[PDB]
């Protein structure tokens, strides 16, 4: 009733039964449909803070019934708060994935389709919000369970039902991460095992997160992400080099020649670096050539065809 | 090259800096250059752009780039790169014929362009500005024939521009080959519809002069063939049709005689899916302004239209075609050349043909 | 006697030069019998010459047959291979119409040989640097020398850091550039297979020393390639693939992962109240904001800060014998030389991606073309179906 901040205080430390009595009661109004929206706001603002029962999450009715919310209802609002809430849970409860790595990953592929069919009767403004939430939850889980994720995705998108969601979704995020270390270190259950989990702090689980991710929907996050960042922290010249260079190494040969008629070392130095600044010359007219094909597939992008075929279809109207 | 730089360098006199720079240009053509060497002689001469010097010294030491390119050659590489910057950063701007001599000699007029790829984007526009002269426009023909991929940001202004020379230059050459250049973009490349409608006006200005007809029918051709030529065809029709263009008769003699051309005329290309019935209405409002020589066109291509395409002329196309022969007899009134009596009366006596034959198929009546 | 005419192919005339370039063109057409490209070989062994390289490398057939086969025979014999293979390298870059030809020739498998069978890192960096520039040139050989690709890449990894006894820093600088262009490479043309040889051969106990020292790093400079979603490690070697792929296309294949230009630059590859109630997860939901509010990386640059003098074991940096005269000691002659001929085949190396990536640049014209023909022809087919319902 009244988003009271020292009654949320209050919230974030309680003890037992209290502690009980308030995830129970959570879980309740996560259960009923009028009280969903604003109980999963209470939830995320208090789990956002650490309280002081962050550990009993894990085990809690509250997390199935989010998930089982997250994979029933509709409502584009009480979806983004839920995948949200999700999101800051899994640092959080990471050893809740030995219990539920399906539960999330069944999440992340139904909000994945979810973003490409963008039902219209909710805004577009939402949808955006979704994506970036379902954006949200592919870099965490990716981070927090590399090869259980790569499996999921490696399974669930070569069916042929939903690869055009990948396509259209999810490979785009797949350019904002590097390959995790633990693809070529790690396991599957390893992922799972409580012990690892314990050993990291939430902090730790979301650097480990950040240390593979990197930076329309995705100028949605790209705005995002420069805003809070705000809020968390405040050729050529080759080329010129490169003739002043081998005009003294031609003076350098004329100096040889009146010896016939130390230096020997220096000599071959500016040599060496000559050959850097034909290197690093080369370097700027490659990548120059890349950027120019960048622009020319971006304005090669565009690809109605199917509707140009269809057009041509009707234009048989000929007949 | 040896010693010789203490007469190519700032030391020695000018007159003497000229004289050895001849003397190495024979042998840049035709001595096999010790490494490094072109820099060095380069350094020893690079002052020599410079306006205090007359534009002997300057004539001379591009003569020398020139012949260096030509001898030593493809041992040039980044010196490629330093020598069209040398001609295009120039240090004046007076010089364009032999500052061009030294760029065919670098790209082989045109063709090989490595290393200098990125620049001559750039380099295209500021030498058409500082001069559209004829011989660039040779290079540029091959420059878009084999060297376009680098030029597709620019070819939007590069038509814009084109299409503004080819409106007024009185060298006839300089249209004759700027003619290829078109047909260079409209070959090995293609043209944005922001330059659509321009080019479509300056082909159509463009050959209403005599020695310039073949060809300008043969670049309207090329370019009326591809995917544009529909949307080429919409726009001749609506050049035709908009009140603001209608005092314009040597545009409309050419919009009239290229649209009859290409979908009903002798070399008809046949991807134009437009039919004459609904490009018929703007030969209505050709004739909006009376004019002796645009009704010529309009008289001639309706001529090639019904002697070819008698019966595919059905009710609602002969009710228009003939209020066009209406619109054309009201005019014979006035318009009084013989040609055009002569013609007139062919035209409406093949019609008549076509009765007899019964391949006329419109109302008799009107 | 054409050893006459040689001395006369790097006349100081041109016209000789010509002369004597046209009259080998003539006898290599007229006569179909190896002397001539043998000839040419040992001749431009003793001399580097620039003519005879030309010649070399714009041979055609039957003569490729030769110079594939005096290649081979050189690159075999240790007392020649570092000139031979750079010849093999000019002759590669060009790239001939026999460009296929290299994946069964029996030149590759003794490039292969030598870089996993030899100690010259000066060798085994220049044969990384050709192997790379050829793996693209021929990508179907996948399933002939995966294995091959595969553990030198290995191999060449652990040397970068157990720093053979003979081998001066600097070129292992050259060594682990090359290993990583080859990582990006590989990677690239492979993603799974990579991926899965990487963790079978660095799950290992014995060469988890030389993963977290060598190629993590390298890891950390790459996408996560899509094929390991969409790919698999049939497909990556399965010729139906790289048919339709020229040399700049897997170039750019290989680009697709990189994080790095100064080794391969990215191309083409992927793509309530006044505030919502839950805007304020974002803060600790988006990847890289998560990181701060939550209630709580060189490889190829190495390379260059060595060659700009930046940073290196301290006489390796920057010595200099000026100090009290006389001679420089002959082997740091031979280090720097050594050095030089190595970062001349780095210099040649990415002069072969800047044309992949020029030639990239044609092609994309031809595509976009298209592209924005088709772009207007789709309003274009509007405008005749509007007149043709008229």
């Amino acid at each position: 009733e009244t988003s009271s901040q020292p009654a949320l205080h209050i919230l974030t430390t309680l003890q037992e039964p209290h502690d009980k009595h308030l995830l129970d009661r959570i879980n309740e109004y996560v259960g009923k449909a009028a009280t969903r929206l604003s109980i999963l706001s209470l939830l995320g603002h208090v789990i956002r803070l650490q309280p002081s029962w962050k550990h009993k999450l894990s085990q809690a009715p509250l997390l199935p019934s989010l998930l089982k919310c997250l994979k029933m209802d509709t409502d584009v609002v009480v979806l983004t708060t839920g995948v949200l809430v999700l999101i800051t849970m899994l640092p959080m409860i990471p050893q809740s994935g030995k219990q539920h790595l399906l539960d999330f990953f069944d999440i992340f592929g139904r909000l994945s389709s979810w973003c490409l069919k963008k039902p219209g009767h909710v805004a577009e403004v939402y949808l955006v919000h979704l994506h970036a939430s379902v954006y949200a939850l592919f870099h965490r889980l990716y981070g927090m369970y590399p090869c259980n994720f790569v499996s999921f995705l490696r399974s669930h998108y070569s069916m042929k039902e939903n690869l055009e969601t990948f396509e259209e979704v999810v490979k785009p995020m797949m350019e904002h991460v590097r390959i995790h270390p633990e693809l070529v270190t790690g396991s599957k259950d390893h992922e799972l095992d409580p012990r690892r989990w314990k050993r990291l702090e939430t902090h730790d689980v979301v650097i480990e997160c950040a240390k593979i991710s990197l930076d329309t929907a995705h100028h949605f996050v790209i705005r995002k992400t420069e805003e809070l960042l705000k809020k968390a922290k405040g050729p050529m010249e080759v080329l010129d080099r490169l003739i002043q260079q081998g005009a003294d190494a031609h003076s350098k040969e004329l100096n040889k020649l009146p010896l016939p008629s130390i230096r020997t070392l220096r000599d071959q130095l500016l040599l060496l670096h000559n050959q850097l600044l034909y290197e690093r010359f080369k370097r700027q007219q490659h990548a120059l050539r890349n950027r120019r094909l960048l622009r020319k597939v971006i304005k090669a992008a565009a690809l109605e065809e199917h509707n140009a075929a269809m057009k041509d279809q009707l234009k048989l109207q000929e007949k | 090259t040896a010693e010789i730089l203490r007469e190519l360098s700032m030391e020695c006199g000018l007159n003497n800096r000229i004289r050895m720079i001849g003397q190495i240009c024979e042998v840049a053509k035709t001595k096999k250059f010790e490494e490094h060497a072109v820099e060095a002689l380069w350094k020893a001469v690079a002052d020599l752009l410079q306006p205090e010097r007359p534009l002997e010294a300057r004539h001379a030491v591009l003569a020398l780039l020139k012949a260096i390119v030509q001898g030593q050659g493809e041992r040039l590489g980044v010196l490629r790169a330093l020598f069209f910057k040398v001609i295009k950063d120039y240090p004046s701007n007076e010089d364009l014929h032999e500052r061009l001599e030294v760029f065919k000699a670098l790209t082989d007029n045109g063709r090989h362009i490595t290393y200098l790829e990125e620049e001559l984007a750039d380099f295209v526009l500021q030498w058409m500005d500082v001069g559209l002269s004829s011989e660039f426009l040779l290079v540029l023909v091959n420059l878009v024939k084999f060297n376009s991929c680098y030029l597709d940001e620019y070819i939007a202004r590069m038509v814009q521009m084109i299409c503004l020379l080819c409106v007024r230059t009185a060298s006839s050459v300089d249209i004759e080959v700027s003619l290829q250049v078109l047909d260079a973009v409209v070959c090995y490349n293609c043209l944005p519809a922001e330059s659509l409608p321009l080019f479509i006006v300056t082909l159509c200005r463009t050959i209403n002069v005599k020695e310039l007809c073949e060809p300008c029918w043969k670049l309207m051709r090329n370019l009326l063939g591809t995917h544009l030529g529909h949307s080429a065809i919409y726009n001749m029709c609506h050049l035709m049709e908009d009140r603001a263009y209608m005092e314009d008769a040597p545009l409309l003699r050419g919009a009239v005689f290229f649209v009859g051309m290409a979908l009903w005329g002798a070399h008809r290309l046949y991807s134009l899916r437009n039919s004459p019935t609904s490009v018929l209405p703007s030969f209505y409002q050709a004739m909006a302004c009376p004019n002796e020589v645009v009704s010529y066109e309009i008289v001639l291509s309706i001529t090639r239209l019904i002697k070819k395409y008698r019966k595919e002329l059905q009710v609602v196309a002969w009710d228009i075609l003939l209020n066009i022969i209406e619109r054309l007899l009201q005019q014979l009134q006035t318009l009084d050349s013989p040609e055009l009596r002569t013609i007139v009366h062919d035209l409406l006596t093949t019609v008549e043909e076509l009765c007899d034959q019964n391949e006329f198929h419109g109302s008799q009546e009107r | 006697n054409v050893g006459e005419l040689l001395a006369m192919l790097d006349s100081p005339m041109l016209g000789v030069r010509d002369d004597v370039t046209a009259v080998f063109k003539e006898n290599l057409n007229s006569d179909r019998g190896p002397m001539l490209v043998n000839t040419l070989v040992d001749y431009y062994l003793e001399t580097s010459s620039q003519p005879a390289l030309h010649i070399l490398t714009t041979l055609q057939e039957p003569h490729d047959k030769h110079l594939l086969d005096r290649i081979n025979e050189y690159v075999g014999k240790a007392a020649t291979r570092l000139s031979i293979l750079s010849l093999l390298g000019h002759v590669i870059r060009l790239q001939p119409s026999w460009k296929h030809k290299l994946s069964q020739a029996p030149l590759l498998p003794s490039l292969l040989k030598c870089l996993k069978m030899d100690t010259d890192v000066v060798v085994l960096t220049t044969g990384v640097l050709v192997l790379i520039t050829m793996l693209p040139m021929i990508p179907q050989s996948g399933k002939q020398h995966l294995l091959d690709f595969f553990d030198i890449f290995g191999r060449l990894s652990s040397w970068c850091l157990k720093k053979p006894g003979h081998v001066a820093e600097v070129y292992l600088v050259h060594l682990h550039a090359s290993v990583y262009a080859l990582f990006h490479r590989l990677y690239g043309m492979y993603p799974c297979n990579f991926v899965s040889f990487l963790r079978s051969h660095y799950s290992m106990k014995e060469n988890l020393e030389t993963f977290e020292e060598v190629v993590k790093p390298m890891m950390e400079h790459v996408r996560i390639h899509p094929e390991l979603v969409t790919g698999s490690k049939d497909h990556e070697l399965d010729p139906r693939r790289w048919k339709r792929l020229e040399t700049h296309d897997v170039v750019i294949e290989c680009a697709k992962i990189s994080l790095d230009p100064t080794e391969a630059s990215y191309e083409d590859g992927y793509s309530s109240g006044q505030p919502p109630p839950y805007d304020h997860l974002f803060e600790v939901a988006l990847p890289k904001t998560a990181h701060h509010f939550v209630i709580r990386l060189i490889q190829q640059g190495a390379d260059a800060h060595s060659k700009e003098l930046n940073k290196l074991p301290l006489p390796s940096k920057s010595v200099d014998w000026t100090h009290f005269g006389g001679s420089p000691p002959s082997d740091e002659i031979r280090t720097l030389r050594d050095q030089l001929l190595l970062l001349h085949n780095q210099l040649l190396y990415e002069r072969f991606k800047r044309q992949q990536h020029a030639l990239r640049n044609r092609r994309l014209l031809r595509k976009v073309i298209k592209a924005a023909a088709l772009e207007e022809h789709n309003a274009a087919m509007k405008d005749q179906l509007k007149l043709q319902e008229k």
